[PDB]
């Protein structure tokens, strides 16, 4: 099924998943698009941030659904 | 002191998690419902709730900076993590998450979605067959982009603009295969609190390297919003007022955070900077935190979370909140606790 992630520049691109994926493998989905590491990623979909190890199903992630990629900011 | 609000002690890096923090419990309606939450059950240092409604009481009642151990021993944290720089809205995510899961089930489920829940709506036009689809999907912040734009409103403009899908990233249209379609983005409801990312960030991919984005970018004291709405309320308008600013300065990989907060909605400004809270202005607040050119005298300091609250539901959020709004039960817990640990 094609999901949409929003980059980091807030442009759409495509990404081909299967509701068994795990966040890992769809984050390696994005590296392959985008470049972007994946332990550098983080996926916001629904108000969640997506967790290693679960599912696309597990948040009822569907065809045209949007996940945001962003990056992080670290502070002490 | 000549502020009336109390710092929270910084554990080596938590900087980040005191910031979120104090933005949640000046979310006054928010406050009391985590003190209303059924912790009697629960086990003292396991329990995120009751961590949460200790912290919210402390800094409701202290009157000098209040602890958080307790909090990050409830996260499963050990001395190590508390020394980890972090993301304020990963955090945010997590723990919101996380406390929405714990009020399932119980007298207050549903209040995280009620403050900051919005849904907006994705349609999807092909550009050379008649196929069209949408999909509208929740949020509970908005990731809003920087590069480029001069200020909030160029960001939310950008954000619903019409975009081409083609090339390698043309449309499943479905029995039409891939199809060259445009795509946008408009607001359906936009919720009571309203908490803004600014992507201050980029990867360059030639050296591997995250950057940050200190670039100016300006954001109003007034937030009308409207505009963005697939259709508008004219008895309740889209008007936001600016409530907090979170403050990152340094880089990707490190730095430190405040928060800066009109408490009441009033326009009266607070730093919220660890344990240290002073008074301020509200152009040290604002003005200040567009980022820009730093001088050759710390360095790299500007506006990363942007918390506005919705004109109309000003006076509900920002309830006030008293002794009789805290249960008893919870209050002994505490004294409890307290005299368990002067042991």
């Amino acid at each position: 099924m094609q999901i949409f992630v929003k980059t980091l520049t807030g442009k759409t691109i495509t990404l081909e998943v299967e509701p068994s994926d795990t966040i890992e493998n769809v984050k390696a989905k994005i590296q392959d698009k985008e470049g972007i590491p994946p332990d550098q990623q983080r996926l916001i979909f629904a108000g969640k941030q997506l967790e290693d190890g679960r599912t696309l199903s597990d948040y009822n992630i569907q065809k045209e659904s949007t996940l945001h990629l962003v990056l992080r900011l670290r502070g002490g | 002191k000549h502020t009336g609000y109390v710092g929270l002690k910084n554990q080596g890096a938590t900087c980040y998690m005191n910031s979120l923090l104090q933005t949640l419990f000046f979310t006054n309606q928010l406050r009391k419902a985590v003190y209303m939450m059924p912790t009697e059950g629960d086990d003292s240092s396991k329990s995120v709730p009751l961590a949460l409604q200790r912290v919210f009481y402390e800094l409701q009642h202290s009157d000098k900076p209040v602890g958080t151990k307790k909090l990050t021993k409830s996260f499963g944290w050990e001395t190590l993590d508390s020394f980890m720089q972090e993301d304020v809205q990963e955090l945010c995510r997590v723990l919101l998450d996380n406390v929405e899961n714990k009020m399932k089930g119980t007298c207050v489920e549903g209040t995280i979605p009620k403050l900051f829940r919005g849904k907006m709506v994705s349609y999807i036009q092909c550009k050379e067959v008649d196929y069209r689809s949408d999909r509208r999907e929740d949020y509970y912040d908005i990731q809003l982009s920087i590069k480029g734009k001069k200020n909030i409103f160029e960001s939310f403009v950008d954000y619903v603009a019409v975009e081409q899908l083609d090339g390698d990233n043309k449309y499943d249209a479905g029995e039409h295969g891939l199809q060259e379609a445009e795509k946008g983005v408009k607001f359906l409801t936009l919720p009571p609190v309203l908490h803004l990312q600014l992507m201050r960030f980029m990867y360059d991919p030639q050296t591997d390297q995250n950057i940050k984005i200190n670039d100016r970018f300006e954001f109003p004291e007034q937030l009308p919003l409207d505009e963005f709405l697939q259709k508008t309320d004219p008895k309740d308008p889209a008007n936001y007022i600016l409530h907090a600013v979170l403050v990152h300065s340094g880089d990707n990989h490190g730095g430190h955070y405040v928060v800066y907060l009109n408490p009441k909605g009033d326009g009266k400004w607070c730093k919220f900077d660890d344990d240290v809270v002073s008074r301020c202005t509200k152009e040290e607040a604002i003005e200040h935190n567009y980022g820009g050119h730093d001088d050759d005298l710390r360095h790299c300091t500007n506006a990363y979370m942007l918390v506005y609250i919705r004109e109309s539901k000003l006076s509900e959020v920002l309830q006030a909140v008293t002794d009789h709004d805290i249960p008893q039960q919870l209050v002994e817990r505490l004294q409890e606790e307290k005299r368990i640990e002067a042991q």
